[PDB]
Parts: structure tokens; C-alpha cells; sequence
């Protein structure tokens, strides 16, 4: 039986951190990965979408580009797209294994079974080891009435953009994912309506904000239906007749679409995996219990990112994956960080910190500041400008506690905020720095500005 | 020395010489309230 | 006579943000503009350069489409572009003249001339105040051998694309402005040729990835002479033959163009002011003299912006008009603000704080952390991952010093590296803060963990 200082099982974004920071740390690691190297996020997940997103916004554009005297007559072959998706994949997925290979980790292809708190089987063999690390990630949450097949896709299919656009589509779930396959299918072409349960799209993050990305989505001819759900449906000569209601029950109206997207979440993969015989505890949701520092119920096993807890992120996961491998190394570690959340639709959306709700429940004396994109010149410069930025703060401390953003680059600006909550800035501190003019993050300065009744470029 | 602006801000607007108020942090970053600190 | 309690001379950042801020702060404010308001960032400067950039880069970009499967056969009319240029200006200079009639600024359009400390002469009218803010700015410095002409361009005129692109251009200036306008005439599909009299191009910020840009610039055909220096030219039937030398003279040589554009500074507008006449002292370079407060040798006139004092940048003027403004209102602000410099090409490149060069001069223990974007998941779902981020931090103190990046968004995400820097950060705060994934963002969280040898997508 090959032993191991610590085993890691899986090879995501969680994974692969874990993996390669004890490898840094001095520990011989044993990395398993019963499916392709780089899980999700990489594979059908974070990564494929961007792409298609951004391939989507660069059709979309031209549009506006009119506006400048760029004519063309753009024609996207779908066929090539899904390639260079493919490419990019491949390259990323590649760019892992030669990363995991560099750091001395050792890559073991299969699925693995936890035996006991020190021990794994993988294709028959045994594996040892002091610590071990579970990363498995999640799957897609299926839904009651809409069960997955042919006519009702997961995340994963909707990629295949090559394999057959519909004319129309039906997306459900109000979230990132939803969102952003969603606006991939409109810019290509296929009608799109998404309906969300709750009261508002992204019902995690700032109503204002979402709101905002929700009209702008809409502007785009996607019909958005919020306090909604699909009941059910009927397959029919014509297509798939849906049936929704409000979110509360009613009259209900009838829609027929050709193919049905389901996105309403996540479930971790932590079914068959041993974890029960092994005193490892699991919540309602199957979701791994653990502490700050990524431990779980048996000392000596960790559980990292989607499997291990919400909110199912990349960046959660890759920065729990270090924690618990530092804490398997020995250290002294433990995860208290602010963690943003994007959505790559155009305009985009990031947040961090604390809502305006949230805020209040916490004690603090809420307090807000806005500024509109439509008053950013340097918005204006790149074609036009709808969206904005909202600060959350304390009046009586001046403490920034939540940053919220739609508009272009959303995803790129949210690191400053997160920079500033981390540093403990004030809305002054976010006020005072210079920002590079023209550029959208002046938006946030500004913002700022606009909490304390002073923001120079609209009126206050 | 190190100071948040909101804190040299605030310095100024006291009369009160920043790099005579003593930080807080692991090693002397100088907050808001260390400023007000100083000036009581 | 007509009295304020302060009167702004110019309307460009600074001027605008001082009449503005002050009215704020409840003073009766006059605002005089000789020409168009807004200023040379509004009219011939940041905005219509930055709106050019983009239809060029919407443009440039197409290539590299191909290989997701767009294909388009663009035509870009460049009437239509200088059309909407046009209508960017517009937009934001109206917007101006709205925010300051919105704050209960007089707007007085002619020139002001000074008469006494509190008083200025405008048309032949008398217009007094207790505090006067100087906010003039700058225009193109002239280059011997080269006088500006119907064949020799400033900035101003290079902006006018629609009246006939010129078959091949010699740029004079490694600076953000020839840089810039070099790429828009290359990307419009003129020959282009700069030229820069110091060893590599922005003399002042980190040679490493300012050489990556130059790299990146002479890929797109871009022929950069560094070490060089124009001395004159003679025009001849095919064009406009110019002679050039090395940078410390010897072998002349020889470049034939249709147009040359001079880049090669500014010059500050501070002569027929009516100054070296209420006192108001100058320097040999002609900038107004003024201390931290924004302070002139006379109390009670303060001058801001390119008239006051290099960098000539706008976020810095704009910031130079508050404090100057609070100080008007008797306050107490002083300017000890990091400020970040950009350039808008494709790649952008932008840097704050200490380059290597001047941390080890200043005496500090220099330690550098860099992320290539070649290993950016995000740059890659973009399409090329040309970049790279730079971090410079004291190896004893692991306090962050400065920061340089070339690559897509460069200029906003160096606004994170600015406020990092005014609030004292160091490169383990830098690294501790989840950002998003997959950002380009992350690359400067990564190059933080480079400095301390712990980068995951990388070797260290
Ligand atoms: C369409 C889509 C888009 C997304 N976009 C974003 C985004 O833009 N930003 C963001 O932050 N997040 C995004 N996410 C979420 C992100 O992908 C996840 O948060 C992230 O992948 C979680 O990493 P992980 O390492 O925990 O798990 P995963 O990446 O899921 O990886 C777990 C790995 O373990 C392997 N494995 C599982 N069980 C076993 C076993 N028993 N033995 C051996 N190997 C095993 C799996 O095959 C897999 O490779 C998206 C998700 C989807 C579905
Ligand atoms: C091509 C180009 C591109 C640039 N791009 C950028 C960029 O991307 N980012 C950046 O930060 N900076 C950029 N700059 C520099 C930036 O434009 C300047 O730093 C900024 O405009 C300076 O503001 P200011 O208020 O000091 O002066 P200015 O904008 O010059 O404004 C001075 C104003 O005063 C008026 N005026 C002058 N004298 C008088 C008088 N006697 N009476 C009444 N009115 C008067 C002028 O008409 C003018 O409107 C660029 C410059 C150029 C030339």
C-alpha cells in the first residue's frame, strides 16, 4: 500500500490548490481525479462559459459598433465556436496537469472511495495516508417535474452550442449560471424567456443592482418572469408546453419552448463515497461539516470548497483548498475572508460584503452611495453606459461593508472592494484614492464621493 | 509611517502633526480612530 | 464689479472639480472658459483618444474572431467614426455646463487675465473675489526642427481621422499620447513608425513591462525606434524625408513619411495670465508655483493642473481642484496621493508607486513578484493572453511599493494596486484577498504570491 503524507481526491479548483500549495509546503501528495483534470470550473463550468460569453459579446457588439462606422455583415459558425472552446479547455485542463506534475504531486485516474479516515481505494488498490483532503465538487440540482434528458438540459449540455441552437428557449433559475447560458443563447440567436422564484434575479445579492442587469437583460428581448415557477410540462407535436404560476400559486399562464435549461443549483457529490462508515458528518444537503479550518468531524480529514459548503466558487474553493492544505502541512490556518461573487453577462454584475438588508440586521447605522455609469466618460468612450455602483456603509464609523456593481468589467473592479472591506477602508479611504481617469473604476471613487453628499460628476 | 488617507484627512483637519500619531496595527498603521485617539 | 467668493479660471478637470466642489462647500463661485468647455481631457484629450482606441481595438479584435468562428468583413468609415467622436465630446462637454448651472456655477466664457490677488479682467469687465483658482492647463510642446504645420501634427490635429489617414506616419514621442495614436493609425491601416530618444519607451515607469508593450507594439508592424532621436526633415515629392540620429548623435539615417505628429510634451498656458503682475510666481519650465495646499506665492490664489506641476494628468488635476477648492472654503487639504499614470493601447499598460529602479535608490531591500498572462484562465476565454503584473515590495517589511501591469483592463486594475498602496499594504494583504476567478484581477493576487515564491498557476 503506497502511503502519502496526504491524499487529495479530486482535481478542481479546490483540489488542485490543495494539491500543489502542500506540495510547496514539503508533503508528498497523491492527487485523485475520476474524470478530467481541472473538475468544473475548467471543464464545464467557469471557463467554457466565459468563453462562449465573450465570443457571444463580440457578435453583440457590432452592433453598436455601427454607431462608429464599423459595418460588417458577421456571421458566427457555431461549429468553430464550440472548437476553440474545446481549444481553450484543453490548454487549461493541460495547463493543470503540467502544474500538478511540476510540484511533484502524484495524478492518480479513478474514483475513490474513502475506506477509512486514513485510507482510499481507488480501481481496486489501496492508497494511505496522515491527511486527506476531500474536494468533489457538485453536480447539477435536478428539479421536480423536469427531469434531465433529452429536451431538458443541465449546464453541461447548453455548452454544446454546436450541437443544435433552439428556436426557443426556457431557462430556470435566476442565478449566475442561468443568467449567463441564458444571454449566451439570446446573442445567438434562439428566443429566451427565464423565470426566477423569488422575488428578484440573484436573490443572494443587492435587489438594486440585479434589478438593473434583470432590465438590461430585457432590453436584449429575453423575458425575464420573476416570482415564477415551472410547474410542469407536456411534450407535444408543437414543442414543450410549460406551465408557470406565480412563485406563491395561481392562475397560471402556458409557454411552449423546444428545449428546457434547468439551472436552479447545485448538489455536492458526496453520495457513495464512504463518508457515513467513516464518521465523516454530512448536512441535509450532503454537504460536508466543517469548521474554519476546513475540518471535518474525523481529525486528519479536511472537505474543501463545493462539496464542503456554500457559495459554490471558484475562488471559495481555491482559497479553502490552500487553508486545508496549510493546515495538513501543519500550520495554522483558517478561512475569514470576504468572497465577491460575478456574473459574466453584459453588462456584468460583482458583489461583496454586506446588502443594505444584511447591514441593518447586523446593527450597523446603513448608509449608501451611488453613481450611475451613465455619467462615466469613460463609459461613454466605449459605446455607452447603463449600469452602476452602490457602496454600503456605516455613517457613524464611515466603514465600508458592501460593494455592489453592474455594468462593463463589474467582474474586475469587485477586487478593489474586496482589497478596500479586507484593509478595513472607510468610504473615505475609497474616496481619497486616486483613480485613473478615464476609467470605470472611478465609478466606485465616485460612489464613494456620493455617500458623503459630494460626488463631483452628478448632481448630489 | 503609515496612514490611511481618511486618517491624514483627519490629522490635518486638527492641527495635529501625522506623524506624531501612534498606529495601531501589527506595526503602526494609522487608523481614524488612532487619530482621535491622539487627540484626546 | 461683480464679487464671488472664488473664481475659477478654466474648465477643464480641474477647474470644473474646483468650481464644483467649492459650490459644495457654499461658496458663490465664477467660472471663466476661453474656449470649450471641458478642457483639453473632454475635447482633444483623454476622451476623444480613448473613443478612437476602442472602435480601433472593436476593430483589431475581428482577427482574432476567426478563430472562434466569427467571420465579418469589416469597413470601417471613418467619417461616421469621426462622427460619433464627435458626439462623445459633445455629451461630455454638455455635461459639464449642466453640472456646474446644476451646483449654481456662472459660467463666463472668454479669457481671464489677472489685475490684482482677487481680482481678473474678462473682456474688458471687472470680476473680483477673495480666493482664485488657477486651472489653465497645457498645450503641445513644439519640437525643433519640426515646427507644427500642414505635414508636422500636434495631438489635436492626429485626432481627426475622418479628414484622410495619411499612407504612413512617423510618431515623435514614446509617451501615452504617441503610443496611443501610433496604435489608432496602425489599427486604421497606416505605416507607422515611432520614435524615442531614451533606451525604451515611458522613460518613466518600469522598463520590464513597458519593453512588453514595445514587444507587443512591433508584432501589429509597429517599427519602435528607441535610442533615436528626429533632427529634421526636408519635403520632396514622395513625402516628407526625415533624418534621424542615435540619441547621442553619429551615423544619420533616413525615413521617408506623409505626415509626422509631435508627442513630445506640453507646455504649460501660463504667459498673457496677467501673473507676473498680482505676483503669482513661476519657474523656468513656466508652471505656476504652488505647495501642498495647492498654494501660490500669493494667499489667496492657488493654481491646479498642468499649469501647477507634472505628471499632466487628469485624475490628478481633478484631485488638485478639490483641494484647492476645500482650501478656498477655508479649510486644510494637502495632496500626498499615489497617482497611477495609463496608456490605452492594446495591450494597456499602467503603473503606480516605486519601480524597482527607484525603490533600491531610495534604499529599500527590493524583492519583485510577476504573473505572466500567458498562465491567465481568464486572458485565455478573452482570446490571447498577452501581459504580464509586476509587484515591487520591501523584502524586510513585506510592504508593497509599487506595481506595474501590461495587459487587457490593465488601467483598472491598477486603481486595486493604488488604494493597496494607500492604505499600507503589503504583499501578504495584497495576497490574502480572495479575488474573483476567473479574473484578470487574479493576476495581481497571483503575482503577490509569486513574491513570496507560492504562486499556484505557476513554477515558483
Ligand atoms: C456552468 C457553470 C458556470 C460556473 N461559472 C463560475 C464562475 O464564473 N465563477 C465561479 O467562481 N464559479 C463558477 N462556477 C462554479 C465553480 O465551477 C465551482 O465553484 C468550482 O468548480 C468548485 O471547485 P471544486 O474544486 O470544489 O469542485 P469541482 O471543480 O467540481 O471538482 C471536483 C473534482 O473531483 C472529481 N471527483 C469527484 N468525486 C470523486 C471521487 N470519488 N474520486 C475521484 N475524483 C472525484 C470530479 O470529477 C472533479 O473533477 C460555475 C459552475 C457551472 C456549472
Ligand atoms: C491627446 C491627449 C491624450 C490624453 N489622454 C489622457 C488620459 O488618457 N488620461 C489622463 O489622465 N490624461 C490624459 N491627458 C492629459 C490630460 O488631458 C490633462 O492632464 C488634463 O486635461 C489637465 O486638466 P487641466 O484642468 O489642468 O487643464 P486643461 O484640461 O488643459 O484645461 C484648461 C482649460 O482652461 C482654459 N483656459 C486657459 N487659459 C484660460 C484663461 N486665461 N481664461 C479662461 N479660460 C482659460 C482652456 O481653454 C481649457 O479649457 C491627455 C492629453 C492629450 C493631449
Amino acid at each position: 500500500m503506497k502511503t502519502y503524507d496526504l491524499i487529495v481526491i479530486g482535481t478542481g479548483p479546490g483540489g488542485y490548490h490543495a494539491a500543489i500549495r502542500a506540495a510547496q509546503l514539503g508533503l508528498k501528495v497523491l492527487a485523485v481525479e475520476a474524470g478530467e483534470v481541472g473538475g468544473v470550473c475548467l471543464n464545464v463550468g467557469c471557463i467554457p462559459t466565459k468563453a462562449l460569453l465573450h465570443a457571444a459579446e463580440t457578435l453583440h457588439h457590432l452592433k453598436v459598433a455601427e454607431g462608429f462606422g464599423l459595418k460588417a455583415k458577421p456571421e458566427l459558425d457555431l461549429k468553430k465556436l464550440g472548437g476553440w472552446r474545446d481549444q481553450v479547455v484543453k490548454k487549461l485542463t493541460g495547463g493543470v496537469g503540467t502544474l500538478l506534475k511540476g510540484n511533484g504531486v502524484e495524478l492518480l485516474r479513478g474514483f475513490a472511495r474513502l475506506v477509512g479516515p486514513k485510507e482510499v481505494e481507488v480501481g481496486g488498490e489501496r492508497y494511505g495516508a496522515k491527511s486527506l483532503i476531500l474536494a468533489t465538487g457538485s453536480e447539477p440540482l435536478e428539479l421536480k417535474g423536469f427531469p434531465f434528458g433529452e429536451d431538458v438540459w443541465d449546464s453541461t449540455r447548453a455548452l454544446k452550442v454546436e450541437e443544435g441552437l433552439p428556436k426557443r428557449l426556457l431557462v430556470i433559475g435566476g442565478g449566475a449560471v442561468g443568467l449567463e447560458l441564458g444571454q449566451v443563447y439570446r446573442r445567438l440567436g434562439a428566443e429566451v424567456t427565464l423565470i426566477e422564484y423569488m422575488p428578484e434575479i440573484l436573490p443572494q445579492g443587492d435587489p438594486e443592482t440585479a434589478a438593473l442587469l434583470r432590465r438590461a437583460l430585457e432590453k436584449e428581448g429575453i423575458r425575464v418572469r420573476t416570482k415564477t415557477k415551472a410547474v410542469g410540462y407536456e411534450k407535444k407535436k408543437d414543442g414543450l408546453h410549460v406551465r408557470l404560476e406565480p412563485a406563491e400559486g395561481g392562475e397560471g399562464e402556458e409557454v411552449v419552448v423546444d428545449k428546457v435549461l434547468v439551472a436552479v443549483g447545485r448538489k455536492p457529490r458526496t453520495e457513495g463515497l464512504g463518508l457515513e462508515k467513516a464518521g465523516v458528518k454530512v448536512d441535509e444537503r450532503g454537504f460536508i461539516r466543517v469548521n474554519a479550518r476546513m475540518e471535518t468531524s474525523v481529525p486528519g480529514v479536511y472537505a474543501i470548497g463545493d462539496a464542503a459548503r456554500p457559495p459554490l466558487l471558484a475562488h471559495k474553493a481555491m482559497r479553502e483548498g490552500l487553508i486545508a492544505a496549510e493546515n495538513a502541512a501543519g500550520k495554522d490556518s483558517a478561512f475569514d475572508y470576504q468572497v465577491p461573487s460575478v456574473v459574466y453577462t453584459s453588462p456584468e454584475w460583482a458583489g461583496v460584503g454586506l446588502t443594505e438588508e444584511e447591514a441593518k440586521r447586523a446593527g450597523y447605522k446603513v448608509k449608501v452611495g451611488k453613481f450611475p455609469l451613465a455619467a462615466s466618460g469613460r463609459a461613454l468612450t466605449l459605446g455607452g453606459a447603463e449600469g452602476m455602483v452602490k457602496v454600503v456603509g456605516d455613517e457613524e464609523t464611515d466603514l465600508l461593508l458592501g460593494v455592489f456593481i453592474v455594468g462593463p468589467q463589474a467582474g474586475e473592479l469587485i477586487a478593489e472592494a474586496a482589497l478596500a472591506l479586507e484593509m478595513g477602508a472607510t468610504l473615505t479611504d475609497l474616496a481619497l484614492t486616486v483613480h485613473p481617469h478615464p476609467t470605470l473604476s472611478e465609478s466606485l471613487m465616485e460612489a464613494a464621493e456620493a455617500f458623503h453628499k459630494q460626488a463631483i460628476h452628478i448632481l448630489n | 509611517m503609515l496612514a490611511v488617507p481618511a486618517a491624514r484627512k483627519l490629522a490635518r483637519e486638527l492641527g495635529i502633526p501625522i506623524e506624531e500619531v501612534p498606529g495601531s496595527g501589527p506595526l503602526g498603521r494609522v487608523r481614524v480612530e488612532d487619530v482621535r485617539a491622539y487627540a484626546e
